[PDB]
């Protein structure tokens, strides 16, 4: 009998000692909860080092969706550590030593005497408007949780500030690498002239929602369809059907 | 739809400040249930039963019946015609109703006033209240048309004092 | 009892000597079919639920402020009936208690 | 200049090195800052002109010294919210956030002077805006005084906020000897490597730990934990009054149950203690928008600022007269 | 004061809201509610 | 705490440190051939690892110049917490509060295993459930909310989103519940001096009956005694009058409630006219709240417009309404009322807005806990008029609750339908 009184003050002190535990990732889901979606935990620059070593190995396995699922950051922080990573190997193979990084490892081995903001998924900020409608007498029915159509809501605006930053980032990186001109006596002429970008304009000239089609000119008289710069030029000129979200 | 405004004329509703009362309304077959009308009651109760807002539900009958049962007529034609399933679908539609009816969250209230037999007293006495008038008149004639007190009719006519049950459910 | 806590002072034999309640009642049961005192008004004043019998000729500020009407002509008869039946209520749900 | 605007507003808002003469200028200015707020209770222009006036003077001097109402006023809009929200995207105040440079006039000196970069072209606009995608960096012969600054910064910022205040409280004139010792070792890379690996602060860092742990309670964290674990907590008095009841009918297990229950008791029903020692002021980092590798340094843009985490010294109660925000939500609202 | 209602709505609003600590006859009203009846038109008929 | 001594140890330790590594690391390189120019001359005078040298230059010629009491105390720089201002003598009290029923505790438990027979085990373990049941009580609230944190350690997705939703707003709740409950005396204070209330409370309750019984059982001997014991029991019940009356007044201490914020709207002076002259008074008009749907107001006359402004103080919390918010930040419709000639117009906004409003309807809005709302005071400007018309005005808002109870209808915001 007293062997069950035994086990009983086992599973007692297995909880007493480990009070202290369960109070953290209380902390730890606190800070989830009064900031909703705020990862509470701080990402490391060796977990950066390690997602960049994931995605230069398996890129068709560790994808972004994958890694920032895995390390609970959104995909467009991601893209800056990858796009950071390779920076920083291309600075270390031009000096040929790796390069300090005293401030990297002080916060990764202090996060406590700092504080961190990193998110995890993006939360919609809703004009809590008030707008009512008076249901029927006799309606069956049930009404929407109004979590529910915030998820909707923000994983909407979630999808559309991704692929927002998509576009202005890759231009950004080859504007980065060299291939847009951005200063006015780095645009020249050829040897032949200028080559145009033709837009037809109009109702039958519209190659859908967002303005009309495209084509080149050549200056030697040749006409082509758009490359895949120009064509990013055709997709970040287009007006957007929305408010400016952030 | 526009084809269900009948429907909805059979099963009113009425909205107090916390309750919900469901009116009974077929005037030629003195409100007797259909298929229907037994999805629709079923329908209403669940979602007020899920509603936080609502405090109790009702069930009454508008005339001089509160409900003479089922609509047999119906399943009597469809067995004519050979195929059996509508009377199938009719039959766990409403001992669904009475399972509903007599597992309910909220207090529920019937106001029997009139004539109730067979389902009708099936959808309302499995309930918490049950309030009866000076023109609530209980008949159980289910022998007397070949077929037998269902609906729940087993369950509380069986568990009357003494023998009454058997007496209610032989003779009607 | 507005003001329960004001000072009282002995001065003779007079009218006799009586101070307010210590405590704030948590109901007034009213008999004042003339309105003589100020009950209904000082119970609606502070929050205090008020049993009242009613004429038919009573005013509507003092109808609005009670919370327990009893439409009744208030006979000898019937306020013995009402207090015989407020008493065994009372005592009755006291028993249950073992007071 | 600026240490006088302290006794403008009544507490130090200059950011150098004090002098014994200001700190005790500051302590009475302190004094009237807290016999102020007593006596708000009979003051009919508290909220509308004085709370207002000295909230738009602490946010001018945050921003390095702008005309706040003027630019405010410039939009019809009653609260400050889109335009503190539009203010923390501009190419200044981003690298006073990303602490490449210690004030808003040192970031306005190096952008107007051609030396930052967005997206490796130089941009010497200092109020322009970076939505998220932009790449900043500095240019290739200034970057590495840029990251020599960045680490003293970060290694005199621990010697300087973490190491004086957290369990070091020395009185002035002998922590300022005591500084000299404490900048020598931080002359080498060996000195700041042993420093970073240290049981000194590893102790420190417990400390710490305990301390943001203890502060959760105000928010009745140790209620959410003994909600979470009721049926245990439950299950061990269960278990006690079983044993007590049956090993007693016809003494170590009774002293070991009564000890942990009392244990478990003390530990889910004590209140919180907020105790005399001041809280240490940490600094902020913007990783909710903004990316950065220190090593260059290089950062990106990637999302927008939060109006909630804006670091700046304002009370709630204060700052919401002009922001007007719904706190608690966590959203830009 | 300036709410509305009778003295059992007003003062569940008020408990509700924290504004007044509940009173002792608050749960006597609401086990025994005081009576209503519908209206009545105000036409007296002579008897 | 630390020593300073051991502060100084322990940076003579690392330093110490150092060299030791330098030492060892050089020895290891020495011995295995390999000349030591980058331990010589590069961590010695050419590291320069911060650039703090001119600082440490800087520094030291500041050490030597002045002399003070060198242990001297002074206002440290980075000061100004600013919400280190709560009384230390009630968070003081709440520390031995806690103690002595912890203690109280301890001390049924310990009882509890003093027993000999079971109807007494019964006996205490009914005195232990009425004390847990009293003291250390955990509210329900906190159970909901712990069986939901159980769900979201584990979920994911919609699911993590969705709770992470209902816990914040569960956690508001309960937060603004244990600061704002009327029922605990926590919640309270004393203002200015003009369980333990409980009991002082307690105490003279049990007073004034025993005085009440001695008053009417010497009433009693008075009425049928005549002559000079007549005026010996007279004097005996105008002491024992005195006694109450006293008692009476040391009940009446008025209490404010912690959490809420007062503020002058309007002080006066007016005037009344004596053939000596003018009698010039004070009348002071202020409003509170709790900045979460609770405000309230009063007027005082006095004297001083101090005395007058305390006067109302008192009397502010006695008058206290509950305000129906929509969403914490905003009213549910478009309101307009009139308070004598003060008309008032109220317009809900969406959630970055702000408040426009003049000073008086500002500050009634401001604690009532309003973000979001625009308003306009249409001919008179009274302001004791303009208070009433406020309080007017939103207690004649129609919330959709209200609508829902009134027409017997689900009423559902447009956005989730
Ligand atoms: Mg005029």
């Amino acid at each position: 009998m007293i062997k069950e009184i035994e086990k009983d003050n086992r599973h007692s002190r297995v909880f007493v000692d480990g009070i202290k535990q369960k109070m953290m990732e209380m902390s730890v889901l606190l800070k989830q909860v009064k900031e909703p979606g705020a990862r509470g935990s701080y990402l490391k620059d060796s977990e950066k080092t390690e997602m960049y070593r994931l995605h230069k190995e398996n890129p068709e396995v560790y994808t972004v969706e994958r890694l920032a699922k895995d390390y609970r950051i959104m995909r467009q922080r991601v893209h800056a550590i990858l796009f950071l990573k390779e920076d920083e190997e291309e600075e270390e193979r031009k000096l040929g030593r790796p390069l300090d990084d005293s401030v990297e490892r002080l916060l990764d081995e202090y996060p406590e005497f700092f504080v961190s903001h990193d998110r995890e998924f993006h939360v919609a900020s809703l004009s809590y408007k008030p707008d009512f409608k008076v249901m029927p007498e006799g309606w069956d029915g049930t009404i929407k949780d109004m979590d529910e159509v915030h998820y909707e809501i923000s994983k909407k605006e979630d999808d559309i500030l991704y692929e927002e930053f998509l576009r202005r980032f890759e231009f950004n990186k080859l504007k980065w690498k060299g291939e847009v001109k951005c200063h006015k006596y780095s645009r020249r002429r050829s040897s032949d002239g200028w080559k145009i970008t033709v837009e037809k304009l109009g109702p039958q000239g519209k190659r859908g929602n967002g303005g009309g089609w495209k084509f080149v000119s050549l200056p030697d008289g040749s006409s082509r369809p758009l490359n895949e710069v120009e064509k990013m030029y055709v997709k970040r000129e287009a007006p957007r059907r929305r408010r400016k979200i952030l | 739809s526009a084809s269900d405004a009948d429907v909805q004329d059979q099963v009113s509703v009425e909205g107090k400040a916390k309750s919900r009362a469901a009116i009974l309304d077929r005037p030629s077959s003195l409100n007797a249930l259909s298929a229907p009308m037994v999805g629709r009651l079923k329908r209403l109760y669940e979602s007020w039963e899920e509603n936080p807002a609502i405090s109790f539900v009702l069930m009454k009958g508008s005339g001089k019946t509160f409900c003479s049962g089922a609509d047999v007529l119906p399943l009597y034609h469809s067995i004519n015609e050979g195929n059996t399933e509508e009377c199938k679908h009719f039959f766990g539609s409403l001992y669904n109703f009475v399972y509903l009816q007599g597992t309910y969250l909220k207090p529920n209230i019937a106001i029997m006033d009139g004539v109730t037999m067979g389902c009708g007293g099936g959808i309302s006495i499995p309930g918490m209240f049950r309030v009866a008038t000076d023109k609530t008149v209980l008949a159980h004639p289910e022998v007397q048309i070949g077929f037998h007190p269902d609906a729940g009719a087993s369950y509380y006519l069986s568990r009357l004092p003494g023998y009454l049950g058997e007496y209610l459910a032989l003779t009607g | 009892l507005t003001n329960s806590y004001s000072p009282k002072k002995f001065r003779s034999r007079h009218k006799k000597l009586c101070f307010g309640p210590t405590t704030m009642p948590d109901c007034v049961v009213v008999f004042d079919a003339e309105r003589k005192s100020s009950v209904v008004l000082e119970a609606a004043k502070l929050q205090i639920p008020v049993v009242a019998i009613v004429d038919p000729n009573v005013p509507l500020e003092f109808f609005e402020k009670i919370t327990y009407p009893v439409p009744a002509r208030d006979s000898v008869k019937f306020v013995y009936l009402f207090c015989n039946v407020i008493t065994k209520c009372f005592v009755a749900e006291q028993m249950k208690m073992g007071i | 200049l600026r240490f006088q605007t302290c006794r403008l507003l009544l507490g130090n808002v200059w950011n150098r090195e004090l002098t014994i003469i200001q700190r005790r200028i500051l302590r009475r200015l302190r004094n009237r800052k807290r016999s102020i707020k007593k006596r708000k209770i009979y003051s009919k222009k508290y909220l509308t002109s004085y709370i207002q006036l000295q909230t738009t003077r602490k946010l001018s001097l945050f921003y390095g010294d702008l005309p706040i109402t003027e630019m405010h006023r410039g939009t019809k809009r009653t609260s400050y919210i889109p335009f503190l929200l539009n203010l923390e995207t501009r190419f200044d105040v981003i690298l006073l956030r990303l602490h490449f440079l210690e004030t808003i006039p040192q970031a306005r000196q190096l952008i107007s002077h051609r030396r930052v970069c967005v997206n490796k072209g130089m941009v010497s606009i200092t109020h322009l805006k970076l939505s998220h995608g932009d790449i900043i960096s500095f240019q290739e012969n200034n970057a590495i005084i840029r990251g020599e600054e960045i680490r003293r910064s970060f290694y005199k910022e621990i010697l300087v906020e973490k190491i004086i205040g957290k369990l070091l409280h020395q009185p002035l004139r002998m922590w300022r000897r005591s500084k000299t010792e404490w900048f020598h070792l931080l002359k080498t890379k060996r000195g700041c490597r042993l420093l970073l690996k240290s049981r000194f602060l590893q102790q420190l860092r417990s400390s710490m730990q305990e301390e943001d742990l203890e502060r959760t309670k105000k928010f009745g964290s140790e209620k959410v934990c003994l909600g979470s674990s009721f049926a245990e907590h439950k299950r061990m008095k269960r278990n006690l009054l079983k044993s007590l009841f049956l090993s007693k009918r016809r003494p170590i297990v009774y002293n070991s149950s009564l000890s942990l229950y009392s244990n478990s008791t003390y530990c889910f029903a004590s209140p919180h203690k907020l105790t005399m020692k001041r809280r240490i002021k940490r600094i902020e980092l913007p990783t909710h928008y903004l990316e950065v590798n220190y090593r260059t340094p290089k950062a990106v843009v990637f999302y927008g600022p939060n109006i909630g985490h804006i670091p700046h010294d304002i009370r709630l109660k204060d700052l919401n007269l002009l922001l007007w925000s719904r706190n608690g939500r966590g959203q830009n609202i | 004061s300036w709410m509305k209602g009778d003295l059992l709505s007003k003062t569940r609003r008020l408990v509700g809201g924290l504004a007044t600590r509940e009173p002792v006859w608050l749960k006597a009203m609401e086990a025994s509610p005081p009576p209503v009846f519908p209206r009545s038109n105000g036409n007296l008929k002579k008897i | 705490t630390i020593s300073p001594a051991e502060a100084d140890r322990v940076v003579r330790d690392l330093l110490a440190e150092v060299e030791k590594e330098k030492q060892r690391e050089r020895e290891e390189r020495q011995r295995q051939g390999l000349d030591c120019k980058d331990i010589d001359d590069e961590d010695e005078d050419e590291e320069d690892y911060l650039g703090i040298e001119p600082f440490i230059e800087k520094l030291k010629k500041q050490n030597l110049k002045d002399d003070g009491e060198l242990n001297r105390r002074e206002e440290s720089s980075d000061s100004d917490s600013e919400l280190d201002e709560v009384d230390w003598d009630e968070e003081r009290k709440k520390e031995d509060m806690f103690n002595k029923k912890f203690q109280r505790h301890k001390e049924l438990l310990q009882t509890l295993t003093k027993s000999e027979t079971l109807d007494e085990a019964y006996k205490w373990m009914t005195k232990l459930d009425k004390f847990e049941e009293k003291h250390f009580k955990l509210a329900p609230e906190y159970r909901v909310i712990g069986e939901l944190m159980n769900r979201l350690k584990v979920a994911e997705g919609k699911d993590k989103f969705i709770l992470q939703q209902k816990i914040n707003r569960a956690m508001r709740l309960v937060e603004w519940k244990e600061a704002f409950d009327p029922n605990n005396p926590a919640n309270y204070g004393v203002i200015e001096r003009d369980d333990d209330m409980k009991e002082r409370d307690d105490i003279l309750l049990e007073k004034l009956n025993a005085i009440d019984k001695k008053l009417e059982s010497k009433l009693s001997e008075l009425d049928h005694t005549f002559g000079k014991k007549g005026k010996r029991l007279e004097e005996e019940i105008r002491d024992l009058a005195e006694e109450r009356n006293a008692l009476t007044e040391k009940k009446r201490q008025p209490l404010y409630r912690k959490g809420y914020d007062v503020h002058v709207i309007d002080v006066k002076k007016v005037a009344k006219v004596t053939k000596g002259g003018r009698v010039e008074r004070y009348t002071a008009l202020m409003v509170c709240g709790n900045y979460e749907g609770v405000i309230g107001y009063a007027k005082a006359k006095a004297e001083t417009g101090q005395s007058a402004m305390q006067k109302a103080y008192e009397k502010c919390f006695q008058n206290l309404h509950y305000i129906e918010r929509h969403e914490e930040h905003t009213i549910a419709h478009a309101i307009q009322t009139s308070y004598k000639k003060t008309k008032l117009y109220l317009w809900p906004a969406p959630t970055t807005t702000g408040m426009k409003a003049g000073r008086v309807v500002k500050t009634m809005l401001l604690l009532a806990g309003f973000k979001n709302i625009k308003s306009k005071v249409i001919g008179s400007r009274n302001s004791y008029n303009t208070v009433k018309a406020v309080l007017k005005a939103l207690n004649a808002v129609e919330t959709p609750k209200d609508v829902q109870e009134k027409f017997g209808r689900t009423v559902v915001e447009k956005y989730l339908l």
